[PDB]
């Protein structure tokens, strides 16, 4: 019944030295039944990149939605969209749909190609802008995912000790979660160049 | 119309070591936003090296407690002061939980101590009184938020060892119980810092072979 | 299963060095309607405990009888009722919350909102709370309804925790309680301005006032005040 | 929850998994599932964890009184009655138990399930809780009375697995029991994370997960 | 949430909190509750979150336009009929209580503002879930004819009221004074109350630890030449 | 709330409470019920406090649209452009209000606004929660053609009562006098009104 | 409706669907084809609210067949699998939603490769190697885990289809009344006419 | 319905109005809810009229009960049996009772007990869904030993205003007056109540 | 449970009764005899809510065992069902009622002479040539009113409920997975293995 509830999934992204990462499940669910274990949470538009949790409609809707609107924003702009200026894009699109929301959570994370500098941002439904400096939850084990989260992180962390603390903040949380879990992806990202990992975890 | 139920919020904590065990709980006492109390004791010393805490709905959690207390009362008077072993502890309480499945005490309980061979021993409860032996178990509130890692700084779940890559598990050595004490204030500090019912003080027992010892420790108050 | 109809608003409490204290309004409501003027909701038991009652009124007056009735049966046979066996603080505290928690277990509460104030035998200072729930607490401060939410934030900034205790005396311990129900009479809808307040010391006594008023209160800057918005006049 | 079991040329396979859950939150990952009753009589558990582990330890006394009155161990049969009676008892009221009575007696094997509305049926082969139709799939094309101890074995724990990895609400790890003339004999925990792994390539199945 | 607005001799200052919460859950630990109308109009907003985010922005910018328009410096009296007009259209589904404050060429003004869309003249006011705890700490200091430091003192003091009692409130102080003839100064984190105490144990993992199945570049690049 | 409105031999004056409340809680202290819409025609407001403002907010652009075009209006005119908002948009509106004009021609006049959206013109006029409470003692007391000293303390003693017994009504006692003379604001404190 | 199962084996996707309409509490008919081929290479089968289904996969033929017209070019599986996800997701915030599940088999004729989409009434949309809607995945997909291959032929999906087909008729309480299975491959759409 | 009891310094008077209604229509237009409990206990009903009558009965055996055995009981003791029926019983009661009575040693003394079923000792008291009306009139004019005359003419004039407002109050004003002189009833028509 | 069928023909009476039990979703058993033995020459039929079902018809077995031990007599089927509606008629009424329907079919071997008795969770008894309970009778009594007589053989009454069960199969909804058969005459009670 709970539209944030019935697909399942999660989404955490964290902060490094000099990097950032973003990090998904691969299940989708009709509630108890599990129906694919390759369903891709996180989406980039050039450099920034987009995780969406919720309702698994309204995650297709929105990457198809944002690809739009990022490819006529680079057609003007003669460049590519900054993650700063995606996150506000993000929210302003949210709160359009005010009184008949997409069922999501967002999570934003990128590094600013001009400053250098990591960024990262999450989202209610409905637009609110939620921009951390050490991470952003998101999904049906956010609870789980922010008590493994406030524990592990530290500040700085360089982009291959990152991969292993965001990684088991993942893993332990969505094994804690029934709607969580049958597969896992990491994305490790710096100035210019990206990383893309497949987790092994337990499949039930 | 009368609700007979309410949350008091609070979070409880027991890991089971070698020869030694641990029942930890903030002492924050809540209805809704506002804070009761900053230390309210959550964690009690039953007697025969055991150690019980009730988290939930308080008024019922201290009628059980009280309870139990008075079992092993009991216990002594008809069984010619033999000691109550925590497993024998442990299938009293389903009773006296049980007792009233159709208007159940709603509480999450913990018992700890050391069973019969001298070993760490934690059981955990739900309110309608199924029961189970464990090593590990965080209860209430922001039990969510601790149990993931202590299945992972505790069990190593998802731990392997490197070059090995994901073929050779991490081995399950055991903790100290300065180490366990680490794991749990750092579970009460991250718990806290991201659970509002979570906060102002945290009050530990260690039970030994050489008794029941206390410790207490600072938490944020906001 | 009931609703309350008569009802009494926040007691409000705290400990000090030596004692308690512990205050409320004399005001009965009936919803909306302020009814009952003269009503004290504060009840000493003996000469060493004060019982602070909120809620049903009908239920207060249920309980003020049971606890007259204590004192009665706790003199039958005892030669050390004025003495060693007087009732104490912690015994009429915990028999009221055994009566709360059995009531509520039956589906048939007093609904009420109990703090037991008072001083111990040993000097050690006594004060719970108990409500229809059976839900009990301790605090250095504590106070039922809006002085919850109004009144602890004021007495917590003066007894933070335990160590504070000491540290507090009864002049500025009262000086708090009276400008906490200054504050509850600005912001309480159900209050009223003539309250009771009542202080339990282990040297002097217990020491029961009557009929105080609040008093000092700010109300000038009011005609400086006009519309809601852009109005001038 | 996934539980299973059934009759075969040696004796009763039972298997069970080992999760529980409160909402979506996995509140434990190692429940046992089966209650040893005695050395020839297992009981299953699936719904309610309360009045499954109160209602058949209760029968376990019972059970135990039938041998010291009657110097005689109780059937499955007579084991299985008195459990749904004791559901009837409280008919109505809420309580939410479904379970398998295992065992061997003197008409050789015998399995009964029972619930918490009074049901009461004798069978070759049960599977209840949230995950008993993936279980039935596995089952039904593989069951054969003429089966060995070794693929029973198998068998139960292969579709517990099937159970576990499609049902959100089924996992952890699968405890496997063989009930004999000479009482049931436990064949171990088994982690399905490990055990899942090890199935896709020994056996080639779950071709479409990735590992 | 806490906030709260206080009134001195030469002008108004404004605080807040940084909690968000959704039920028992902290979302976010420094939130930024005081927003920009115009250099001199601030408010601080409780409740939901992105209406009071949006609902400001919207104002700002049509007052912003409005300044252009007029060649004139907005008024708070401006921001604040315009902010009512909107929130009562929606009948307080847009959940947004405003505590607007500012100075401009009439003067030193504070204002608040509830969802419904009813606004409060005040020399001291308190919105949120912690407003009761505030109000307490406002109603027990306040005096008429208060400076500009003992204005942040006790609208802070009120803040910290709400932090420390209320559990809806919590983390650290935000404050912004808006003084006449003067560019207005915004405080970030005038007071942090709430450092989190060194950990005992550092959770960094042995490189290795995490299972992996497969590796690969992610092609972030455009189409390239040749 | 306690409103009032009462006419006299030199006008008409216009009391009220205080007090706003969500509950249980005081919102404010310090309301100002007494709100203008024209020089000499001003309201007493109870019930939404959105609704009321918003309400009184059109009548006064309403009346500021008149005057440029027509000149001063009527206290009957502004309490039908009152009535007009308060009966067509009943369904979605709670709004308790008493209008109160000083014309020279038609001298001190009352319109009442009850939630209906009905108008009645009245000698003197009580609304709000407060008002059940003093019916009698306002029914018992009241005179027409009294004097200025004589209206202000029948409105004080009327007040009074009603927040002496209704626990949505308190504060301070705001007053607003309209005459020929001018426009006269008045306020009482709780130490003035509560040893009446 | 009540039972549509897919599977894509080697060179083909095979679709089963349920023959049996019931109105009230009476079998109405017992031989219903509930599927409609939206191109020569793509078809797609459909379970949901009365009316609602055949409406709704009649209106996404049209479309299709409107765009080969014009076009003079058959659209690609997964072209046609997004525009009906798009028609979905459209139509579960409109003022009375479209209560249709379906299913997409067709066969990519420039990459060569048979193709599975299975999209739900909100407009979730998912590629698979087998699928099915409803209750139908509960009884089957135990089957197809463990023995479903991505190089089986044809007549191996057909046989694993049979078994699947058993297991529901043996373990679902409601009498489907058998299946109609069609295959779809590089020579275009086919009925297997004894199953 | 429109009650009250007043102590004055010859001892007490009860008032009450006459009408009962189910709904608008009026079941009876000459009620008489002025109560004999005891020789000179008396009470005021209102609420439901089946309630009301039941306990009086119920406590009219108490007190001649307790007369055969211990003599004249005390006003005080009279209320107490009220309250312990109105208290114990309070899930299916609706009776809101005030206990008046006359004593030589304790003279004039006035209970109410409204529906909780809690004890109010007080100098006058007034009750039942008239009474709203006439809370400031009734506390801006009792004073303390006023006359038979004085108190009669208080209650006429406070229930004529309650009568005047309440549609559920009405008819004839009937009044109780206890005394050591004895027991009069007095009655007061419309016409003359009225025109006050 | 779902199906019971009774006939009564010239020498014997025909009770069928479906094998399905359904717990949730899924099918448990498909070999369930809905039936106990009541007496050597009576036989009762049951459908109703799970678990009352079977405990009501043990306890009417249990009573009748007793009567018939205590008078060394078989009761004739008319008393036997009149005890039966008694005990239903008390229970209607009950806290919690037995929501069980029954057919009673028995031989009187005073009377020679067939009885078949209808009696529903009410207690609403009726003597009957065919009936059923539930929505059995919807399907089926248009082809026993065309096709009973009262003459008919064993063999004829099989026959015309074969054909019952052949158009309850055809249009209800329901997989109900056959019926066991059991006759009752002169020589007692027999199953018909074979149907
Ligand atoms: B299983 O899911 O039936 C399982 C079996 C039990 C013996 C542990 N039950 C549970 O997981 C239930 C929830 C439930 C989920 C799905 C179907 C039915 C029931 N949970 C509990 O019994 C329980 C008890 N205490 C704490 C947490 N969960
Ligand atoms: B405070 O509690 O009023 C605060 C002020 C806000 C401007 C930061 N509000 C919140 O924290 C709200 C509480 C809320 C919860 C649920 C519904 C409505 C309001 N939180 C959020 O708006 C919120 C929740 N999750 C993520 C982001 N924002
Ligand atoms: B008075 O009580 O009618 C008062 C008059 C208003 C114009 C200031 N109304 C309120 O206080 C209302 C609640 C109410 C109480 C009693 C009767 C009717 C209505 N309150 C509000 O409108 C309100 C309260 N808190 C915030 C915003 N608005
Ligand atoms: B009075 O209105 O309270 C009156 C007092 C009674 C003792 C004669 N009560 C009634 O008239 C009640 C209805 C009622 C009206 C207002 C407040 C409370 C109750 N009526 C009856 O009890 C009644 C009416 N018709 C027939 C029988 N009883
Ligand atoms: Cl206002
Ligand atoms: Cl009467
Ligand atoms: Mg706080
Ligand atoms: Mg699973
Ligand atoms: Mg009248
Ligand atoms: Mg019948």
């Amino acid at each position: 019944s709970d539209p944030s509830s019935i697909n399942g999934g999660i989404v955490v992204a964290m902060t490094g030295k000099d990097c950032v990462a973003i990090a998904c499940d691969l299940r989708l669910g009709s509630q108890s039944l599990g129906v694919s274990n390759k369903f891709e949470k996180i989406f980039h538009y050039g450099h920034v990149f987009l995780g969406i949790t919720g309702l698994a409609t309204d995650v297709t809707t929105l990457n198809e939605m944002f690809r739009y609107k990022t490819n006529l924003y680079k057609l003007k702009e003669e460049r590519a969209i900054e993650p700063e200026t995606f996150t506000q894009l993000v929210s302003s699109s949210l709160y359009e749909r005010r009184f008949g929301p997409y069922f999501v959570g967002p999570v934003v994370a990128g590094i600013n190609s001009k400053s250098g500098k990591p960024f990262i941002a999450g989202f209610d439904l409905i637009g609110c802008i939620d921009e951390a400096k050490d991470f952003i939850v998101s999904g049906t084990a956010s609870d789980q995912l922010f008590g493994m989260c406030e524990s592990l992180y530290e500040p700085n962390l360089e982009p291959e000790d990152l991969f292993e603390t965001i990684s088991q903040a993942l893993l332990n949380a969505a094994d804690r979660d029934a709607l969580s879990g049958w597969g896992a992806v990491v994305y490790i990202i710096k100035k210019d160049e990206v990383v893309k990992r497949y987790l092994k975890m337990r499949q039930d | 119309q009368f609700n007979p139920y309410g949350d008091n919020g609070g979070t409880i904590l027991g890991i089971a070591g070698e020869d030694f065990a641990v029942l930890a709980g903030d002492t924050r006492n809540i209805t809704d936003y506002s804070i009761n109390s900053r230390y309210e004791p959550k964690v009690f010393d039953c007697g025969d090296n055991i150690v019980m805490s009730a988290n939930g709905f308080a008024a019922d959690g201290d009628a059980l407690v009280k309870r139990f207390k008075n079992s092993v009362k009991w216990y002594h008077f008809d069984h010619n002061d033999k000691k109550l072993s925590i497993n024998s502890a442990a299938r009293n309480i389903q009773h006296l939980l049980y007792s009233r499945r159709f208007f159940p005490y709603y509480v999450y309980n913990i018992i700890a101590g050391l069973d019969e061979d001298g070993k760490g021993a934690v059981y955990s409860f739900d309110p309608v009184g199924s029961y189970q032996r464990e090593q590990c178990r965080a209860g209430g509130a922001a039990a969510s938020l601790i149990m993931p890692f202590l299945d992972n700084q505790v069990n190593f779940k998802n731990q392997y060892e490197p070059g090995t890559n994901g073929k050779v598990k991490k081995p399950l050595k055991y903790l100290s119980v300065e180490e366990v004490i680490k794991l749990v204030r750092d579970s009460f500090t991250s718990a806290t810092e991201r659970h509002i019912q979570v906060g102002d003080g945290l009050e530990i027992l260690i039970v030994t072979k050489d008794g029941v010892r206390k410790e207490f420790y600072e938490l944020k108050r906001d | 299963t009931q609703q309350p109809i008569v009802t009494g608003t926040s007691v409000i409490s705290m400990k000090y060095d030596n004692g308690v204290i512990i205050a409320a309004d004399n005001l009965g409501s009936y919803g909306s309607l302020l009814r009952f003027n003269g009503v004290e909701r504060l009840i000493p038991v003996g000469d060493n405990t004060v019982v602070g009652i909120s809620g049903d009124i009908s239920d207060m007056q249920h309980i003020e009888r049971l606890l007259k009735d204590l004192v009665t049966e706790n003199a039958y046979d005892n030669p050390l009722a004025d003495a060693e066996e007087a009732l104490e603080p912690s015994y009429i505290f915990e028999y009221l919350a055994t009566v709360m928690y059995q009531r509520r277990s039956k589906m048939n509460p007093l609904w009420n909102a109990i703090i037991v104030a008072g001083v111990q035998s040993n000097g050690d200072q006594f004060l719970r709370y108990v409500n229809l729930l059976g839900v009990t607490y301790s605090s250095p401060t504590l106070a039922t309804g809006f002085g919850a939410h109004m009144a602890n934030p004021l007495l917590r900034k003066v007894v933070d925790r335990e160590s504070d205790i000491p540290k507090t005396t009864v002049q500025v311990a009262e000086e708090a309680i009276v400008n906490a129900m200054r504050v509850l009479y600005y912001r309480d809808a159900r209050s009223s301005r003539n309250f009771s307040l009542a202080i339990i010391d282990k040297n002097t006594g217990l020491t029961f006032k009557k009929n105080l008023q609040v008093e000092n209160m700010k109300w000038d800057f009011a005609k400086d005040i006009k519309g809601y918005g852009t109005q001038k006049i | 929850t996934t539980t299973l079991a059934f009759k075969f040329q040696h004796g009763v396979i039972v298997a069970v998994d080992s999760r529980a859950t409160a909402g979506s939150y996995i509140s434990s990952l190692r429940m046992n599932k089966v209650i040893e009753i005695n050395p020839y009589l297992l009981g299953t558990m699936s719904g309610c964890a309360a009045d499954c582990q109160y209602w058949e330890r209760l029968l376990a006394k019972e059970c135990r009184l039938y041998y010291l009155r009657n110097g005689e161990r109780i059937s499955v049969s007579a084991a299985s009655k008195l459990l749904s009676n004791m559901m009837l008892q409280y008919r109505g009221m809420g309580l939410s138990m479904g379970s398998m009575i295992c065992g061997w007696d003197k008409k050789g094997p015998g399995l009964y399930y029972v619930d918490d509305n009074g049901t009461r049926l004798s069978g070759q082969m049960f599977s209840t809780g949230s995950g008993n139709t993936y279980a039935y799939g596995v089952l039904d094309s593989n069951y054969k009375w003429d089966l060995s101890v070794e693929d029973a074995l198998y068998l139960g724990k292969r579709s517990i697995l099937a159970a576990a990895h499609r049902d959100a609400y089924s996992g952890g790890s699968v405890n496997l029991y063989h009930v004999t003339e000479d009482g049931w004999i436990y064949h171990g925990n088994h982690d399905v994370g490990e055990l899942f792994w090890k199935v896709k390539e020994e056996e080639g199945s779950f071709n479409n997960v990735i590992g | 949430t806490t906030i709260v607005g206080v009134k001195f001799n030469n002008g108004v200052v404004i605080a807040a909190d940084t909690r968000s919460t959704q039920g028992p859950i902290v979302a976010d630990k420094n939130c930024a509750k005081l927003h920009r109308i115009s250099p001199k109009i601030w408010c601080a907003g409780a409740g939901t979150a992105a209406d009071t985010e949006a609902v400001t922005q919207l104002i700002g910018s049509n007052i912003e336009l409005h300044s252009l328009y007029t060649s004139r410096e907005p008024r708070v009296v401006s921001a604040l009929q315009m902010l009512k007009q909107h929130l009562f259209k929606y009948q307080g589904h847009i959940g947004a209580y405003l505590i607007v404050a500012g100075v401009d060429p009439t003067g030193s003004h504070l204002f608040s503002i509830h969802a419904h869309g009813s606004t409060d003249v005040g020399y001291y006011l308190s919105l949120g879930s912690g407003s009761l705890a505030a109000m307490a700490v406002l109603e027990s200091h306040w005096k008429q004819d208060l400076t500009k430091e003992e204005a942040i003192k006790l609208a802070s003091d009120a803040i910290q009221a709400g932090i420390w009692n209320d559990l809806g409130s919590g983390s650290n102080v935000d404050v912004c004074v808006m003084e006449i003839g003067k560019d207005a100064e915004y405080l970030r984190n005038y007071l942090t109350p709430n450092v989190r105490e060194e950990k005992q144990k550092s959770y960094k993992f042995p490189r290795g630890t995490t299972a992996v199945l497969k590796e690969s570049i992610v092609n972030i690049c455009d189409i390239q030449e040749e | 709330t306690s409103i009032m409105a009462v006419t006299f031999k030199d006008g008409v004056i216009l009391g009220a409470d205080s007090r706003t409340t969500t509950g249980a809680y005081i919102a404010n202290r310090v309301t100002d019920k007494l709100t203008r819409v024209h020089d000499k025609i001003w309201c007493c407001r109870s019930g939404s406090a959105a609704d009321t403002q918003a309400i009184a907010d059109i009548v006064q652009y309403h009346l500021e649209l008149y005057t440029s075009q027509y000149g001063t209006p009527s206290t009957e005119t502004a309490a039908s452009v009152f009535k007009e908002l308060c009966y067509e948009n009943k369904d979605n509106l709670t709004a308790g209000i008493i209008v109160a004009g000083y014309d020279d021609k038609n001298k001190g006049e009352v319109y009442t606004i009850p939630l209906g959206g009905s108008v009645h013109k009245l000698p003197y006029a009580i609304a709000g929660s407060g008002s059940t409470f003093i019916y009698g003692y306002c029914d018992k007391n009241f005179r027409e053609n009294m004097s200025k000293e004589e209206t202000v303390d029948f409105i004080k003693h009327s007040l009074s009562q009603a927040i002496k017994w209704d626990g949505s009504s308190g504060g301070v006692i705001r007053m607003v006098v309209l005459t020929a003379a001018g426009v006269e604001r008045l306020i009482f404190y709780p130490d003035e009104y509560e040893q009446l | 409706m009540d039972i549509i199962l897919g599977i894509r084996v080697q060179d083909s996707v095979i679709l089963a669907s349920s023959k049996a309409v019931t109105r009230g509490i009476s079998v109405l008919k017992d031989s219903d084809d509930k599927t409609r081929q939206l191109s020569p290479h793509t078809l797609m089968s459909f379970a949901g609210e009365a009316g609602d289904t055949v409406q709704f996969a009649e209106y996404i033929q049209a479309n299709i067949q409107l765009y080969s017209i014009r076009e003079d070019y058959e659209l690609s599986p997964q072209a046609v699998s997004s525009f009906v996800r798009q028609e979905l997701a459209k139509s579960i915030r409109s003022r009375r939603p479209y209560q249709v599940n379906v299913l997409i088999g067709g066969y990519d004729k420039k990459k060569n490769k048979p193709e599975l989409y299975q999209i739900d009434y909100l407009g979730t949309k998912v590629e698979l190697p087998y699928g099915a809607h409803g209750y139908s995945g509960f009884y089957t997909f135990s089957l197809l885990d463990h023995h479903y291959r991505p190089d089986m032929t044809t007549e191996e999906g057909l046989d694993l289809l049979k078994l699947c087909v058993q297991e529901l008729e043996k373990r679902m309480p409601m009498d489907f009344k058998g299946v109609i299975v069609k295959i779809v491959d590089k020579d275009g759409i086919r009925q297997v006419d004894d199953f």
